[PDB]
């Protein structure tokens, strides 16, 4: 038995209610595997993400597919959310004649996987030199009472309704709202609000290791 | 759908109206009609007909979970999934008749006669029809392992509902309409359902790509799903109530418990 | 593997930290954390002078109630690694010392210190004590600007103040007031109990659970003449009351009187977490308890044969009511979890239920049913099946009341109708009873006599929805009185093997609860047709008497019969018609001559031992043999009720004889045991110490005498009580049919009458429906049907009506006994009690105007339970009141006062309403 949310606003692992997981990232994983790639880490949770980048079939378009590995229904669910989701998001229409396969490896998950999904496969994309409209960055809420929980582990999703989204850019408009157990209507807007905060910290965060594997050579 | 039909469908509602009358927060009339057995509902919305038929039988319980039922939906044209399960509409741990070894297993077989779009929300509506209206056998189960049942010796008992979700789809172009016919669900750009009970709370929700979508007006959607919710709640409700009051002319003379 | 993430966040919370509030960030909320813990806490002798306190884990879970006490300790940290640890150990505790740290306020206040998670105290075998030093080292630097000091009080440098809770507690100013800190046996084999049972070594029984004490419980067996005490847990073996058990005797080195506690599931070894797929925590309060049990135990004279359940033959388990015991729930946390309920039968124990819901269920009322008990496990394992609604809900309260006692409350069969008149309200009786279209509708008609020129009329409580029962008197000519008891024909209704009649059956007999009645049959026969309602033909079987001017029976007759009530009067209303003077006409006569009638027929069964009820708080102990529901508030008899019962009974005798004259195999009939004298031992033993009296056993006779010689000259009412008391000691009357039994088995006991049956209300209940067929059959007005000459039905049907019966009055004396509750809290009401039990931990007290016993419990009575003084031979219990400083003697037979008010219970976080001593 736990406490998830002391009265001294303390959690499990003691972060407060508006704080991210430690979230440490890597671009160019794999140079020859892949034409893009990306590790990270994203509280306990581990990805691998490779994109075998634009190869050789819609002329108008490119083709895009997600495949994710975990170490049925959960899995292709996640799976055809993912595709829609870039589908909007990439320039499929730059690369006609052509597939994008996105290989998806996550080694261990502890809470709002969806979300470290989607960061993963954007810098996988960044790294790859493919186009997209914007940055989507992804993140979990929870509800706990009257307070949102901004990063969910799994302890947390499992004692609490939790909301992931998907975040366009510095911007506020949503490419994913997963709403995964019940909220009052009376408090979605308040936990939409810091999922929106957290989901700009993630770009933040990932800003910088890109500005930072840029300055090498 | 031809270039021609495209733009005229697509023109009227950057005007804005829709080519079958109703506006952008209109859900077409739901149509609730009861059959013979108990869980057999047919639910038509403009020229979408479904028909739901709930069943029920002895199975067993997941060795993961010893103290709950289970419920299965299986649809068949001729997001639905979490709602239902989500919002303990059906309590499963009712559902349970011995830790570990019995237990019910409930089926919806969903039937599409007809698709103009409303697949999701149609759907809904009818496993809920259905759900509220069946009956399960009466059992005995003193014995404590061994399960009597029947049939019309003893009258059939329902199952308990605690929310009745109810899923409201919108489709968005580049403006957002609620309930889209076929025709305009082919030329949409965007999806997002809705799902709420009538309790208030958002049981759940979902979008994936393709127009990205204000906090604000997801807010909107949630508020004009809501007050539609309401009627469906309230119309369900009052055609169980009259298919009962129908099936038993005579209740009044038949009471027990009888008030002082 | 969990995160571990490090801080600067987090304060003292010292009211005095001046460093601390610039570490701090802003809740959800946005409000800046409140800071707790005094600016001048209690000033010890030095080194130590203003101090705080620091808890060791163990300390926690062995003295949590002196935590709780409000006269020792003022400022506790908690660290959260002690607050984790206990936790652990158990939620229940864990709970309370949350609730401690939310209550600070003035008088006591509480923190958790989350040392875990700061930079500063976070540590990298038993790391877990260098945990909690370094966090005082930390909290001691931190501190000492402000002269204020840390104590770590423990059990098991030094440079940090550390001390004993013995040790801390000497050296408070107040110091010496000082309240200071598994596998069942398996259950025998088939052929082993068999072995046992063949050689008369192991005995079949059913375990009555005593009704104050859930661990106590006994088992009624022929050889002996009290009964087999069952006591503990062991011993009981995951019994539950009700079961058919087989047991053995003990030594009788372990044979022991009847227990001086009071317990329940929600009382006893309250520290256990539920568990399902652990070194327990004793309560200091609860080793001090069985203590004093066993100290008792020691002495008494008085012990009785004491035995041990070795295996279940019948489990009584069916779907059980409880709500959950909220210190095993997280309320705030919507995972699965493994948590309590308390069922609403305090004889029962607690259940283990694993739940997705644990939260939502929180406050309500719901149902489960139990799966197994095996030998591994301390508590029962169940599951949940439906929720009835919130605990106040009041309509979720009567669906428990009528599940509780398997009472049906579904609406009649449709197969029912079908047996109902097609004709429903407009049915008529015939104007010419010879009408031909009549007489082949319904042959019978010729042998019903026409009995509408009798002046007939009624008699039953205001608010009466059904009329069974009917009267008339007229003088004869010879000087003899003419007497006639006509009853609802619901037999000409009512057919055999019909859903109609396969429900009635099914049902028994009519339920009443205050706010609602069960009905045994549709309204439209009990409420309508059946009913002798005034000024309307309606057939009827009248029992029609010549009485002599003595009340003899000169002769008798039985008749289906066509009768037209006159008047239907309230008890009341009768009354008052009778005492005047200035009526004189015949019906009115008739109703006088009935009642001089009545009080010669009551002489006569008095002059045969009968018992006296004529208190009507005594009737309320016993069955009501007219069929009336009691009332909350008892109201005062009058004349007229005797008339109405005296004459009842005489049709219940009359047809009783005939009935059984005619079938004597199988005459439908009641029967009521005398006591065995040992019920009584108790009270003649508290009689005499008590009030230099007793109660004479030699006969029923004997004992009615005995009675009318108990009189208290300081207190009228105390006759009444001891009667009231009798009472509790008599055996319940049971149906029967006549080939079971031979004839002086038939007695009945407490009216004192060789023979007797239920006769007079078919529409409340089942076995006059069953003795109207029988007489029917008697008079050779229509055949009798062979199910009633069946003895294997007709046993059937009396285990039936006898449990049916069972339960329908406990059904009503609970619903009686839950308003009373609700009355007295709405209306903050002081009521008038008097004290029949005392045991060392709480006494028992009767509500006269009433007629209901409830439970004031020792800390519900005292703020200081651990001076009370009990004894067991005097009948006393010796304690310092709350609100009070003296000590106060209460015993057995005391008029006290008493109400009814809303404690939190510190233990259960439950807050219910109990009964408690002005
Ligand atoms: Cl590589």
């Amino acid at each position: 038995r736990l406490e998830i949310y002391s009265p001294e606003g303390l959690r499990l692992d003691g972060r407060r209610w508006n704080e991210l997981r430690r979230f440490e990232s890597s671009i160019n994983t794999h140079p020859h595997a892949a034409d893009g790639s990306s590790y990270m880490e994203q509280g306990n949770n581990k990805i691998i993400t490779l994109v075998k980048g634009p190869k050789e079939m819609d002329t108008s378009k490119a083709l895009l597919n997600v495949s994710v590995n975990i170490n049925e229904r959960r899995v292709l669910e996640i799976q055809t959310s993912l595709v829609r989701m870039f589908e909007k998001n990439v320039m499929l229409n730059i690369y006609p004649r052509t597939v994008i396969d996105i290989e998806i490896h996550v080694l261990e998950q502890d809470g709002g996987i969806m979300g470290s999904l989607i960061n993963g496969i954007t810098l996988a994309l960044i790294d790859a030199g493919i186009s997209m409209f914007d940055y989507i960055s992804g993140i979990s809420v929870g509800l706990y009472d009257t307070t949102p929980l901004l990063d969910t582990n799994s302890l947390e999703e499992n004692a609490m309704s939790t909301v992931t989204l998907g975040v366009v850019g510095k911007s506020e408009k949503l490419s994913l709202l997963l709403v995964e157990d019940k909220i009052p209507l009376d408090r979605l807007e308040n936990v939409l609000a810091i999922g929106i905060a957290g989901a700009h910290r993630v770009r933040d965060l990932m800003d910088e290791e890109l500005r930072k594997h840029a300055q090498k050579r | 759908i031809s270039a021609s039909e495209s733009k005229f469908i697509l023109e009227a509602l950057r005007q804005n109206y829709r080519l079958d009358g109703r506006s952008f927060d209109q859900f077409r009339d739901v149509e609730i009609t009861f059959g013979k057995e108990f869980g057999d509902v047919s639910v038509k919305m403009g020229n979408t007909k479904v028909h739901c038929r709930i069943s029920c039988q002895i199975a067993q319980p997941y060795e993961d979970r010893p103290f709950e039922g289970l419920f299965v939906i299986s649809t068949e044209i001729s997001i639905i999934e979490k709602s239902v399960r989500r919002s303990g509409a059906l309590d499963v741990e009712g559902l349970c008749i011995v830790a570990g070894s019995k237990c019910w297993a409930v089926r919806a077989d969903v039937h599409f006669l007809d698709c103009d779009g409303g697949f999701i929300d149609a759907s809904c509506i009818a496993v809920m029809a259905g759900l509220m209206h069946f009956k399960k056998p009466d059992i005995t189960v003193h014995g404590e392992q061994i399960i009597v049942h029947p049939v019309n010796e003893r009258e059939p008992v329902p199952l308990g509902i605690l929310h009745i979700p109810i899923c409201v789809t919108f489709s968005f172009f580049n403006i957002s309409i609620i309930d889209a016919t076929l025709k305009e669900e082919l030329l949409r750009d965007g999806v997002l359902t809705v799902t709420l009970n009538k309790n208030r709370e958002v049981v759940q929700v979902s979008k994936a790509g393709g127009l990205p979508m204000d906090a604000l007006t997801l807010m909107k959607c949630c508020h004009e799903a809501y007050s539609i919710i309401e009627k469906i709640t309230d119309q369900i409700l009052q055609l169980l109530k009259e298919d009962s009051e129908k099936r038993n002319k005579y209740a009044a003379m038949l009471t027990s418990e009888n008030a002082r | 593997v969990r995160e571990h993430y490090l801080r600067s966040d987090i304060p003292c919370l010292s009211r005095s930290c001046t460093k601390c509030p610039q570490i701090v960030v802003p809740d959800a909320q946005n409000e800046l954390p409140k800071f707790i813990l005094s600016d001048s806490p209690l000033e010890l002798s030095a080194p130590i002078g203003k101090h705080y306190v620091v808890l060791d884990t163990n300390v926690v879970l062995q003295a949590i109630d002196l935590l709780e006490n409000p006269n020792c300790f003022f400022d506790v940290i908690v660290p959260q690694i002690v607050l984790d640890e206990v936790r652990n150990k158990s939620y229940p505790v864990y709970t309370r010392l949350r609730t401690l740290c939310r209550d600070s306020d003035d008088h006591k206040r509480f923190i958790v210190f989350h040392n875990e998670f700061s930079e500063h105290t976070f540590v990298e075998n038993d790391r877990n004590d260098r945990a909690i030093r370094k966090t005082c080292q930390w909290y001691s630097e931190h501190l000492k600007p402000y002269d204020i000091n840390v104590v770590l009080v423990t059990n098991d440098e030094s440079n940090i103040i550390t001390k004993s809770l013995v040790q801390y507690i000497e050296l408070l100013p107040n110091a010496d007031d000082i309240r200071d800190s598994f596998t069942f046996p398996e259950y025998y084999s088939t052929a082993r109990v068999m072995g046992g049972l063949k050689n008369g070594v192991l005995y079949q029984g059913n375990i009555q659970i005593s009704e104050y004490n859930f661990l106590e419980g006994s088992v009624s067996l022929p050889r002996f003449s009290k009964p087999v005490l069952i006591v503990g847990q062991k011993n009981l073996n995951r019994a539950f009351n009700g079961d058919q058990v087989i047991v053995e005797l003990l030594p009788q080195s372990e044979w022991k009187a009847p227990s001086s506690i009071v317990l329940d599931s929600e009382h006893f070894d309250v520290n256990d977490n539920p568990d399902i797929e652990n070194t327990t925590v004793i309560s200091d309060k609860q080793r001090r308890l069985l203590a004093k049990d066993a100290m008792i135990a020691q002495r008494s004279k008085k012990i009785q044969p004491t035995a041990k359940v070795v295996y279940i033959q019948r489990r009584s388990w069916r779907q059980y009511v409880g709500q959950l015991a909220p210190s095993s729930v997280d309320p705030q946390s919507s995972s699965t979890q493994n948590v309590f309920v308390i069922l609403m039968d305090k004889c029962l124990p607690k259940v283990r239920i694993r739940t997705r819901r644990a939260a939502e269920l929180l406050d309500k009322r719901i149902v489960i049913s139990i799966d197994s008990w095996p030998t591994t496990h301390k508590y029962p394992l169940g599951h949940f099946v439906r929720d009835l609604g919130t605990i106040e809900s009041a309509q979720a309260e009567t669906e428990a009341l009528l599940l509780e006692h398997d009472v049906e409350y579904r609406p009649f069969s449709k197969k029912v109708l079908e047996c109902l008149p097609a004709e429903g309200h407009d049915w008529k009786a015939p104007t010419k009873l010879d009408d031909p279209e009549a007489v082949s509708k319904d042959p019978l008609l010729t042998k019903r006599k026409d009995l509408r020129d009798k002046l007939i009329c009624s008699i039953d409580p205001p608010g009466c929805v059904d009329i069974n029962d009917a009267l008339h008197a007229k003088k004869l000519p010879n000087g003899n009185w003419e007497v006639g008891v006509h009853i609802a024909d619901v037999t000409h209704f009512v057919k055999p093997g019909t859903a109609l009649d396969a429900e009635g059956a099914a049902r028994g007999t009519s339920v009443y609860l205050v706010d609602k009645r069960i009905d045994m049959l549709p309204m439209l026969l009990g409420t309508d047709l059946c009913s002798l309602k005034p000024y309307v033909d309606r057939f009827a079987f009248s029992v029609i008497w010549e009485l002599d001017d003595s009340a003899n029976i000169v002769n008798v007759n039985f008749m289906k019969s066509v009768i037209r009530s006159r008047e239907a009067f309230s008890y009341e209303q009768a009354q008052l018609r009778i005492d005047d003077k200035t009526q004189n006409d015949e019906l009115t006569m008739g109703m006088r001559a009935l009642l001089k009638l009545s009080v010669k027929l009551k002489q006569k069964r008095l002059e045969a031992g009968a018992l006296n009820l004529a208190s009507p708080e005594v009737k309320v102990h016993m069955d009501s043999e007219t069929s009336d529901p009691n009332e909350v508030e008892i109201k005062k008899l009058l004349a007229t009720n005797s008339l109405v019962e005296e004459f009842m009974l005489l049709a219940n005798i009359s047809v009783a004889r005939k009935i059984y004259d005619a079938f004597p195999q199988t005459a439908m009939l009641r029967r009521h045991a005398a006591p065995p004298s040992t019920n009584f031992e108790i009270l003649n033993e508290m009689l005499n110490t008590r009030k230099n009296m007793s109660i004479s056993l030699e006969s029923s006779k004997a004992l009615a005498d005995s009675l009318d010689r108990c009189v208290d000259p300081e207190d009228p009412y105390f006759n009444t009580l001891v009667r009231i008391m009798s009472t509790r000691c008599m055996m319940a009357a049971q149906y029967f049919y006549s080939g079971a039994y031979s004839y002086p088995d038939f007695r009945h006991y407490g009216l004192a009458v060789d023979i007797y049956t239920h006769f007079t209300s078919p529409i409340r209940r089942y076995c006059d429906v069953v003795a109207h067929r029988q007489l029917a059959g008697a008079i050779g007005y229509e055949p009798l049907s062979l199910t009633h000459r069946d003895k294997n039905k007709m046993d059937m049907i009396c285990r039936n009506i006898n449990r049916k019966h069972r339960n329908a009055q406990f059904a009503g004396r609970a619903s009686i006994e839950y308003y009373v509750g609700q009355v007295m809290r709405n209306n903050e009401s002081t009521e008038t009690g008097y004290v029949i039990k005392v045991f060392n931990n709480g006494i028992v007290v009767l509500v006269p105007k009433f007629g209901v016993e409830g439970l004031i419990r020792l800390d519900n009575l005292t703020e200081d339970p651990n001076s009370a003084a009990f004894d067991e031979v005097e009948y006393k219990l010796t304690f310092v009141p709350t609100n009070s400083d003296k000590p106060r003697d209460v015993y057995v037979f005391d008029k006290v006062e008493v109400q009814v008010r809303s404690v939190m219970d510190p233990i259960t976080s439950k807050r219910k309403a109990e009964l408690l001593l002005k």
